[PDB]
């Protein structure tokens, strides 16, 4: 019995692009570039695309990259919720123990939906 | 010798096709737009970046509007008017400088910036470079034949979500001068991953194993 | 010696075969043997392995199938048709295919794989019409017709 | 007592049984044998004829978790979400082979009935993990949680 | 002290009862059902059959049909009045003779008739009794206490598909003008699976250790 | 997105069951009680209910149990054919090359719908 | 029948992929080794009666002609008081270890040990057994023969 | 291709005689007494048991006096003069009854009767065997083919120091009469070692998979 | 470092083994119908006397011959001798799952005097 | 922060999990041996130069005092001639076979070796160990002490 | 108690009573062991830096070099023979600006005890003699140290009778250092390779420390 | 019984030191400071010092270190035989085919006796 919409995507995309087809469905963003913020530990049944290794890790926001549905509800076909997602750089040494004070500048930038983000 | 791989990918596609979900055509479309594919448009990127330095500051800020300039709209280009499926429309140009060098990796699969770059290498799907450069990005890139200064910061980009990077890595001494074309030449798919540095003489990725397919094109 | 270099590289990676371990099989545990930990280990995406150790390895670059090349024009095209979204397609073909497949078979052999599983799952196909495809290709195969770009007929 | 030192030996030395052991990281194609690929794409429910050994089988008490586990996937189907043959699928072959030995019986039928809804979209991904957080707060603040554990 | 497994738990059934799948009454009903089962009616089933020949006939042809002679409507008697969603309408009843004996398995699963039966046995469950019962039943019988005449047929019935089994052993000596409620109390629930057979003055299932839950019913 | 059709299922085998409900759906049975036959090694991708032990192995036809979508196909929530379903015994030899002569007359009795079934 | 075979292997080959929590041992300090570990790693490899295995399918092996000169060899070390047979037991299977205990054949075991008193009780060094090995793949690659293993050429 | 173990055979053995170890001429007076052996003698005293009660008594009683009469001399037969090194000189002969059945194994390793029953089986050597055996005796021997009322007593003798046994099974129906040689052809090697019990018209070890060897005699 | 390589032979020829050592153990402990329990001695390096029989109690059958233990044998020490016994042990003692069924299974083994304790 | 102990341990936990083909060796046939299998067996385990390995936060270690001691008997022995330290070494790092070699613990390995020599070149008979750590045993159920790891 | 515990009393009361060695010469051992340290090496070093003729003939004859910090590789321990494990052959291994040497013993622990102290648990692991050999920069780096990719990195392996201490080149900011202050920055770690000296670090680079059951 | 002579040792190397009490008896070097020399690979069963990773390999002699008998016999009691021992020194691309050209000039150095070692 169900029937799946094979065109709705294409339709709103189409000579837009995405992530482009969610701008501004966001609303304003709770975070700004420059602000420390440390990964909210989220359920991860079935799936999730913030990887363990950041979980409880604080870093700094240096971009608000675009507005998109978060991947744990793309990927299960709901894209009624868009939310802002951010570039967020942490030091290594915060994120591996045994990381050594000789490389004290090396980092690791990767991105982030505003769900999983709380004021440092 | 026709595997069981070759016997699925045909029933896929036959089925696929006689379903209706995508046509003939629109296979061999999307075929013949990955045959074009490859290095050489973010080669040309970075090259015309060290050549201007407007230029250059439009690629750190907006890569999709840089990726114009080199031929690559990211959601023109592809046959979808909407940018291809997997790679999306976030093209990002990490910059890096005598005190920053990046390099890149997709930890949860493959994410790769194929409109502008190509198809990623083996070894960047494996899940072995997946586990350790995020961690001991040194000790990887040592064993790709690149060190740096211990004050310089190394940069792991992790390419989680839409956006998809390329380095641009700085420009090399020796190359006073050099056109366009002579930069273009000296920056690997290598350079653009974050693997290897640009180098005058050197135009072709190191050499490494080659696995050969059981079945190739 | 090269041969006597290559008898020493085989002998390295061999005897990573007899590593000790204490090795405990699992024959599906009652809960009170599943800790928080074994919990969340389970429960875990596949995909999901950065920072975990792993060696050193030479890597090498790998030509292309022509059976690679198509898988991913057609997981392109599916998407391209609204079959799905690349999300839906990851998280089928990274994370539902499970721990043992997701290491133990080829990249793009769980794309493949999850390219027909999409068509089953959202009921484009029914699994007895991709099974009787199957029956069918390789009856082709052994017959001698050929199989498209794989494999030409035989002739005369 | 000595006979409980002797048994306890006798399950720990087949922890040492010698093995070529080869860990598997993304072969490529042409490391798959016809052998391989079957044994991989099988169902992992089909063990009927597979070699074990001899164990002394036992009885296990009932959870109430187990209980209202099994009330949960009937009554989703005596209600039209799934029949049973959708969730056995899900349930003893979807999940995979290292999640359908290594977690318990009543483990994947939960964990199963959790990915019905997500799957048919009963509920989002999301939803499931936020009520997941709100249990857990629930237990945390001292409002209890069910018949499992009082405010 | 509380599992991930209660937390779970708990989330999936209130997600459920908030969408309007199914009511917590239904759920309550769903229980209350289950703990109503048990071996008892199989066991007056194989009872009743050794004391009448025609339903002895009944049992061996159309099980459903039998069963209802016990009050169990393989139809009827679950909730759903379209039989239980898991364990369908089709029971078969397996009759041992001297010359057959059965035992019954779902390798693929726990296959079990649920709604004259009661819940599957811990063992039943395992991969262990699932991967080996169908090819050395002799041998793993005979781990349970059961051996028969090498020229008896054992026949293992692997519950694949929707029929559900019980065991109808063969009457044991012994048991000379027993009636009706004495045959029944010694068919025990390992008697219907076929792991053990009917002995006078045994009424409880062969003891065996009982692995203990963290949290059962108080 | 979707809708499932959630009353289906009772709608149709409320007061008659399941696989009753199915009764006279799937026509004319292929085969009888008392034909031989061999188990075809269809491909199991994704499911099957036909245990890879019986794959190749000839049995005996003992009984036309029901009517029913097979399960191949009402696992993926497809169930507008209907097919036969057959009891089938095998001789234990047939199946297990160790099993021993002295216990010459053991065998294992299955079910398995039509679309494996061939004339032996 | 090819698909029965198939079938077999199949059921040969999922065993390999039985999931497990596989902890690799790497030299772990003395406070990560209890008495029940200590008693397990320090056990006589040869005791195994009473440990759990599978039914297989028991066969008859045909002998190969070194195996038959290697028990030869081991019963004359003994005849003439090289060794007793009880110390050949402790030598062969329990001093080589629980990895070759059951990752060689029987008789290699047999014949690794009967190699193995020779230079114990110093009858011969190990530098002569070393050359000796050396020797004897010379004279097989030469052409030569190798007694009753391989003609000359 | 000649092996690593052919190879250090070869090594052992030529270090052995140059050392003056053992001789060549022991080497082959070995290989030749080894070459005499079989299961012939022991299914013979088997049958001169049934057929002697008086012998019999013998038998259970003093295996080494009792195997005189079968012209296999524990102390003597073997080239040494004091028995052979890795058998030793104390045959038991385990009587089977109505009520008792017995099989025999060695644990610890593969001990086994050579001077009267010739060399062991492979599986008789193998750890499934030795691990199996004494803990589930009813369920191998039921693989073997041979089961026995739940009432008889099952005992497995494990062969760990220097006793050496073999079963003397209970003459079976379908015999009356016959003579010694008769009775002496059905009992095979498997008979004498418990996995199997003696019946007319069987003269050979039930058929089983047979792995070849790479070089055999 | 010279090795005797003369010993046994001398001493066992025309004689058999364990015949060889026959009354070098003096007077038995134990007797024929004795019920004994096995010690668990130290197993380190080498033993004859399988795990499986450790703290379980048995009856001796026979006293089967004089001989050095094999723990002393297998190191060249053959300077003390001592009584070996056959004990046999009921199933149901040795292994806790054995059933009930099969009430009479035992299992026979020969075991040297150092490790047995009257029960 | 637990959290993060949280990731660590799971990060390790899953190593556990690794999908591998896993093949039991049970006393395989000659012909199931290679040449390559044939030298791995036969390998002295102590050689593990170029293995590899995954890179460990590498630790100090606390001596116990039982190492200590164990240190000092061994060249206590070597010092005296019951053996040359190469005569340990092989006994202790090869001879104990690859799976004691890397399942039991560094000194661990050189105690068993010095045990091991006693025996091997009859200084003790074996039945005297045994019988000494049954003694040591009694020592300790008794209330009597062991040396300086337990007062009486 | 464990069993290691149990074993080793068992051992060492089996010797003595065996007259193998005497109580009196397990003390004397562990006395000595406990004079060990790797101070002396660091001393070597330092007057290396400050005398150019003594630093030949540290390269040259290590065993003659280390006569000059009190620790003669023959007549310093108890045997008056060498340790039986240490032997008598110590070699000093020069780094220079295009040099820089690391030392491993891939077959065990071999390590130059009686100029430098007890072996660190790392040192020993079998992760480190796997990786050292064939990836040195890559583990140096997880200890903190790189060089330049034209600096000769070597790598030392002590598989036989020679044991090996490490001579780094003198760190700037020491001019007009005295023996006492350079010797101070010349650490254990410095001496195996897997560090530096540096003015003002004086101790090993903090490590998890694994604490025993039952330590002195 | 065996007797073991615990005298040997000390009474050979007392005063002298270990390998001193070897000098001169190895005879003349068969190898030369600055040969180029490659590691044979000599049987390795039961004992070896000589790493499994230089098998083959061609590396430089750099210096005639001491003499002494080889492990593989001292580690057996026999010490009748004593051989010059050499360190030598291989190029790390040498030993492993990944060897980046980055790092052209290190090496390994290490002992190895006269017996495993052929002119190159
Ligand atoms: O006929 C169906 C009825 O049967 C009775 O035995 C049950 O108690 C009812 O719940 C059920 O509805
Ligand atoms: O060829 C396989 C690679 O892995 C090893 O066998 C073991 O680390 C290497 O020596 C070789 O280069
Ligand atoms: O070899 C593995 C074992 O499993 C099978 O392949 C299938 O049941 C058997 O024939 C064999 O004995
Ligand atoms: O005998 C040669 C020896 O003498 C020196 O050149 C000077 O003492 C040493 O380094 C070397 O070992
Ligand atoms: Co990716
Ligand atoms: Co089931
Ligand atoms: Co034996
Ligand atoms: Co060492």
């Amino acid at each position: 019995k169900p029937v799946w919409d094979r065109t709705h995507h294409a339709k709103m995309a189409t000579g837009i692009g995405d992530p482009q087809c969610f701008k501004g469905m966001a609303g304003k963003s709770k975070f700004n570039v420059g602000d420390r913020v440390r990964i909210k530990d989220l359920p991860d049944l079935f799936y999730t695309r913030t990887m363990t290794y950041t979980r409880g890790a604080t870093g700094t926001i240096v971009r608000l990259v675009y507005e998109s549905p978060a991947a744990e509800d793309e990927a299960f076909g709901n894209e009624e919720n868009v939310e802002w997602f951010y570039s967020i750089v942490f030091a290594q040494k915060d994120l591996w123990p045994e990381y050594s004070d000789t490389f004290a500048n090396d980092t690791l930038e990767t991105e982030i939906p505003e769900r999983y983000l709380e004021k440092a | 010798e026709v595997s069981d791989f070759e016997i699925l990918e045909m029933a896929v596609r036959e089925l696929a096709i006689e379903k209706g979900l995508f046509s003939a055509e629109d296979h061999r479309v999307w075929k013949d737009y990955v045959h074009t594919l490859g290095p050489l448009p973010a080669a040309r990127l970075v090259a015309k970046a060290w050549l201007d330095p407007e230029y250059k500051k439009l690629c750190i800020e907006d890569g999709v509007e840089a990726s114009k300039a080199v031929g690559v709209n990211w959601v023109t280009s592809p046959p979808t008017q909407f940018g291809t499926p997997s790679d999306y429309c976030n093209l990002r140009v990490l910059a890096d400088s005598p005190t920053l060098k990046h390099v890149v990796v997709c930890t949860l699969c493959s994410c790769y910036p194929r409109p502008i770059l190509g198809q990623s290498p083996e070894w960047y799907r494996s899940p072995n470079y997946r586990r350790r450069l995020v961690r001991w990005p040194r000790q990887v890139l040592a064993e790709f034949g690149l060190q740096l200064p211990s004050e310089v910061q190394i940069r792991v980009a992790d390419s989680n979500q839409k956006t998809r990077y390329i380095v641009m890595p700085v420009r090399p001494e020796g190359t006073d001068g050099w056109t366009e074309d002579q930069l273009a030449e000296i920056v690997t798919r290598d350079c653009l991953i974050g693997v290897a540095v640009p180098k005058p003489g050197i135009t072709v990725n190191a050499k490494r194993p080659v696995l050969k397919a059981n079945r190739p094109v | 010696s090269s041969s006597i270099r290559e008898e020493v590289h085989r002998h390295l990676g061999t005897v990573a075969l007899m590593q000790p371990a204490l090795h405990q099989q699992t024959h599906a545990p009652a809960p009170t043997e599943i800790t928080h930990t074994l919990f969340r280990a389970y429960t875990r995406v596949p995909h999901d392995v950065g920072g975990e150790a792993d060696v050193p390895i030479e890597y090498h670059e790998k030509e292309e199938e022509i059976w690679e090349l198509n898988t991913f024009a057609t997981c392109e095209c599916l998407a391209w048709r609204g079959v799905w979204t690349a999300e839906e397609r990851r998280r089928k073909q990274n994370c539902d295919v499970g721990q043992t497949v997701y290491l133990g078979m080829p990249y793009y052999g769980r794309w493949l794989l999850t390219a027909a599983r999409i068509l089953v799952d959202k009921q484009f196909v029914t699994l007895t019409e991709l099974h009787n495809k199957i029956v069918e290709m390789r009856e082709r195969v052994a017959s001698g017709q050929g199989l498209g770009e794989y494999l030409p007929p035989k002739a005369k």
